[PDB]
């Protein structure tokens, strides 16, 4: 999360 | 005109004018909104809160940080943080002063661009730069050959630099950081029946963190001792007066930095991300960088962390090598300090992006010197 | 009795009996171990997993490849791989068939010696050989005059072998390979917002690499094409079914094969190591070598690579010369195809070292006809 | 005024004023450039380091040798070496002192032309000469009749010189030199899994050669001992602190001077080229040469190379000859010493080409005196 | 890093 | 490679 994808 | 140096770090936004030895503002990088409906209308209660105002009204608020793992997740609440950073904390008009913003390595290109859009078009800054937070910690220590291990709430990164040239192919960013270390303390506090769940309670546990976790020099020995006797246990009073107690949990919390496997990640610990980074650069550039492991950011504050880094990375490195952990006082705030130093240089007046440049080049100007 | 041909590739093992035109078994060469405690005692679970079993269980295992850059970095996980290669994937008793292994040029001498001891004293083979990977390929190409650029997950080799007599002094080994480009693909995908960290995510990145990525014919022009247009944007769904839109990234990922300066290695691009390997040979044979340039191994499968290769060496090489990048379909397993031919080529039936010879001359026997 | 003497060696530049008994400046003939973008602008980096500077900063720089086998391959790099030689290493204005240049035998006309042009027009030297390196070598032992076997980093050559007059038709060149022996040292160290690829790593290998390799007197018995006891094998430690073991490889590297087949060179060994130059000499004088075989240049520094040269060329000569190998100390810088000797003398004070002569007659003066 | 010293 | 047509 936060990440655009992957977290 | 003096420049403004602002570090938008995931826990706190350190801000102030250049050349000074400490920031004029140190407010938690938090925005808050009410969790319940209002009644005493003569108060004129605010549409939103920020910083230590959010610590003041804290128990009645939903709280959020707009920065996570160094990505800005919410540009509206980040713009609130910047509006308060200038117009209340420093009372400056940013439209009249150049600004040095600090940014994490290996972070999405859009964040430099969306930041710069807001800075030139909302806040009308006359000039801007977006310095790599690692480079600043090296400037902060005066040295110009070393490896910066920087870690606060959102990111841990290791960046080696030698004779001032970068080694970008050797940067490692491990997203195990202070926020995560707080999450983990909440889980393990639950083992003794101390419960914390609201975002306000989360930040009480942040407080316990600050003042109660050490990073034992040997985990097997210390865990054996804490299972053998109660002597190591210390207590802390909540804002509601009752005394919590911390035992094994004191050192388990930052043990995660040396065993991220406790938090479910596959990644090797901060000693290993340092060693693997020195091993990513040439053999020449090495013994030197083993004499110069430089620490920065608030999660480097734990008692014994420099000892643990040394007694760990010296077990990874070759024998007949000198390993030293340069862990300065005010490692808490090195980057502001580094940014202040960089803003003091005459030649850095040639590095800035000017608003006149931005208006003619478009967004791609923000990327000339970055990781 | 039919002999066995096994290629110990750093990424995927290819194995089968002689005579066949494709290798029956392809376990991607991976051993993997449980990342967490097993809880369901009724599942009948096992200590560690391999190949497609490792791929099946991927999201709960730490994955290790026991071959890097062709060196067998771990012997127990390699021997586990061979136990699964023979008794599970091929359902053959290696103590009843001669076996031919494959190995990289310039690999450390000790590797061949350990392999030999494991074959003769774990798997009790009757007779054994270890063919130099490139060599096998020209057999797979038919042509007995040519220079082989073999490029797999680990090594890259550029042997020139002429009139069927080798030229070992002219061999160049460049440790840029498919794993290195997988690792670089992680770095560049970060720039648009996508985080990949785990060993399991390395395989998802590998899938993106094997589908959407391709070699630019001219980097600057295609770069500029992005900068002007969305026309090269394509998208891939993760296991979540969320689509990730990658671009400017495809013609960058493998541009590293021609510019290793992107990844902080020092040595020249695979085209330059091709030209420079030819230039090590005696000046007569060069005309024939330029006309017999052979590509092999999975990283030679990028779309556009032939065009780029042919133009790149056409820049480096003389004018009034003809350049033939012989790059067939099925270039991938153009080794366990060459080894199939070599074990079938009955004149070779004296070359297999007998167990009795190894039991007398010890490990020294392996240095029979190698580099 | 004192003339300036410069030995333009392929690996190291030896230089000083005339009449010094040893060179003042002795430095690796390296031009460097940075491999990565510079980021600490306040350091004030310079774009190309030279000599011991480049060797200090080793792993952040690409390292270029501008001289290959006596051929100056890059002129602006070599011009920077001479600039550093004059203004910094010797601290002198080369336009105010005559200059003595050493040059390798059988080296193309254009190299002397461009050396001449750069001296007379970049540096505006007032008078100049270019000496055949072997002349200076023989003169350095104070003798005036013999054959020189010179062997630097770039060229090995044999020159018969009688009553101080050279025999030009009887000269031989063999390009198998110290760099080539460094090359082969890489390859053989790769057998024990010690890889070295970057130019920086090349310099490590050069250092290793210079302290653990030696010429075996008796190759067969030695190599039989090396396959029988570990007592012949020993160790060295990297700039990265870790130890490396040098063994069979110790002698195998320098053996190449006698067996160029080991590097796939069909060219004759140093004992054969010395013999084959003596046998090009007139039948009368061969005796006078055998008492006067002088060795010069740094690759003649291998322990036991004199003993080997003797015991080898013994077999090539007829019985009943005084086959004496002149291998003193100072053979290291002998060529330069000879330059300083010859430069001090009124007879040689006739030889120096006046700038005015070259200015009026163009290259037509040097086109004679190069023979 | 795969080799002994060196990588 | 130094040589104009040879090394
Ligand atoms: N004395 C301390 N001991 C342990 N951790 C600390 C201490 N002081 C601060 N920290 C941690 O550092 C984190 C923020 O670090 P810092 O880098 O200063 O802020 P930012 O990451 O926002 O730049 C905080 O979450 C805090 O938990
Ligand atoms: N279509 C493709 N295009 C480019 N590269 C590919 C493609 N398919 C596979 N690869 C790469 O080839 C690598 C495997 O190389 P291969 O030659 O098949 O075996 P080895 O690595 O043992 O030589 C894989 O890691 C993969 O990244
Ligand atoms: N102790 C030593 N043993 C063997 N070789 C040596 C030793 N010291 C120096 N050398 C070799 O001498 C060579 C250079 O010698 P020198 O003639 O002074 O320079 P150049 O060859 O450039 O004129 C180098 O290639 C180096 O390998
Ligand atoms: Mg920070
Ligand atoms: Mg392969
Ligand atoms: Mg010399």
């Amino acid at each position: 999360p936060a990440w655009x994808a992957x977290c | 005109i003096a420049a403004l140096v602002v570090d938008n770090g995931s826990g706190m936004c350190k801000a102030g004018f250049a050349g000074d030895d400490a920031p004029r503002a140190v407010f938690p990088s938090i925005v808050g909104r009410p969790r319940h409906q209002g009644v005493m209308v003569g108060m004129g209660q605010k549409d939103s809160y920020v910083g230590d105002e959010a610590q003041s009204k804290r128990g009645i608020l939903t709280l959020k940080y707009p920065i996570e793992h160094g990505i800005v997740t919410n540009w509206d609440d980040m713009e609130k943080i910047w509006h308060h950073t200038f117009y209340n904390e420093l009372r400056v008009a940013p439209e009249e002063h150049p600004v040095l913003l600090t940014e994490a390595p290996l972070n999405p290109k859009a964040n430099r661009e969306k930041m710069t859009q807001i800075m030139f078009e909302t806040f009308n800054t006359p000039a801007m730069y977006v310095a790599i937070q690692a480079v600043l910690s090296l400037y902060a220590s005066g040295r110009t050959t070393g490896i910066v291990m920087d870690s606060g709430d959102g990111v841990t990164h290791t960046v080696p630099i030698y004779e001032g040239y970068a080694l970008p192919h050797a940067i490692l960013r491990l997203d195990l950081a202070g926020r995560d270390l707080t999450d983990y303390l909440m889980k393990i506090l639950t083992e003794r029946g101390y419960s914390f769940t609201t975002t306000a309670e989360r930040e009480i546990v942040r407080d316990i963190k600050e003042k109660l976790c050490y990073v034992a020099l040997d985990f097997e020995q210390e865990m054996a001792t804490a299972a053998s006797s109660s002597s190591l246990e210390k207590s802390y009073e909540l804002p509601d007066g009752q005394v919590i107690t911390i035992g094994n949990e004191r050192f388990r919390c930052p043990e995660a930095l040396f065993q991220p496997s406790f938090l479910g990640m596959e990644s090797c610990g901060i000693h290993e991300t340092t060693f693997n980074s020195i091993m990513k650069c040439d053999v020449d550039i090495r013994k030197d960088l083993y004499a110069n492991t430089v620490l920065s950011g608030g999660t480097t504050m734990y008692p014994g962390i420099a000892d643990r880094m040394q007694k760990e990375i010296t077990a990874l490195a070759p024998s007949t090598m000198k390993i030293k952990i340069i862990a300065p006082p005010e490692r808490k705030y090195s980057v502001w300090i580094g940014g202040s130093i960089l803003a003091s240089l005459s030649t850095f007046q040639q590095m800035w992006i000017s608003k006149q440049e931005y208006d003619e080049s478009g967004p791609s100007i923000v990327h000339r010197k970055c990781f």
